[PDB]
């Protein structure tokens, strides 16, 4: 059975959704985009 | 459908924030070595392995059903972030108290 190890407090995509969704449509940063948006503040 | 119960519990709202500040962190983080050049591996098990999780959503084109439960779930957290306009994020608040000039 697929379970997978992990010691850093892991979250499921429902835990993240309820607490902070993205509302519909995925985001537009992801991969490198991630980082080039993430820095964007302000 | 789900289970149908609509869970939410706000005492993890603060391990939310906690991934949203090591995120932000680690994404500093990497780039305050480059100004010191080469610099030791700083002590937060976080940054560190944020660092890692993060190459590897930078890889993670699949997203939500990769094999990777940090990279999806990760995935999430700063897209809801910067996605996030005109509405009322709990968790963006608390970080970033920013709306009501
Ligand atoms: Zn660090
Ligand atoms: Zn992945
Ligand atoms: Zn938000």
């Amino acid at each position: 059975g697929s379970m997978d190890e992990s010691g850093l407090p892991q979250l499921t995509s429902y835990d993240c959704e309820v607490n902070a969704p993205i509302q519909g449509s995925r985001n537009l940063l992801q991969g490198e985009e991630l980082l080039r948006a993430l820095d964007q503040v302000n | 459908m789900g289970s149908g119960a609509h869970t939410a519990d706000p005492e993890k709202r603060k391990l939310i924030q906690q991934q949203l500040v090591l995120l932000l962190h680690a994404h500093k983080c990497q780039r305050r070595e480059q100004a010191n050049g080469e610099v030791r591996q700083c002590n937060l098990p976080h940054c560190r392995t944020m660092k890692n999780v993060l190459n590897h959503m930078t890889h993670c084109q699949s997203g939500k059903s990769c094999q990777v439960a940090h990279c999806a779930s990760s995935r999430q957290i700063i897209s809801h972030w910067k996605n996030c306009t005109r509405h009322d994020c709990p968790v963006c608040l608390p970080l970033k108290n920013a709306g009501d000039k």
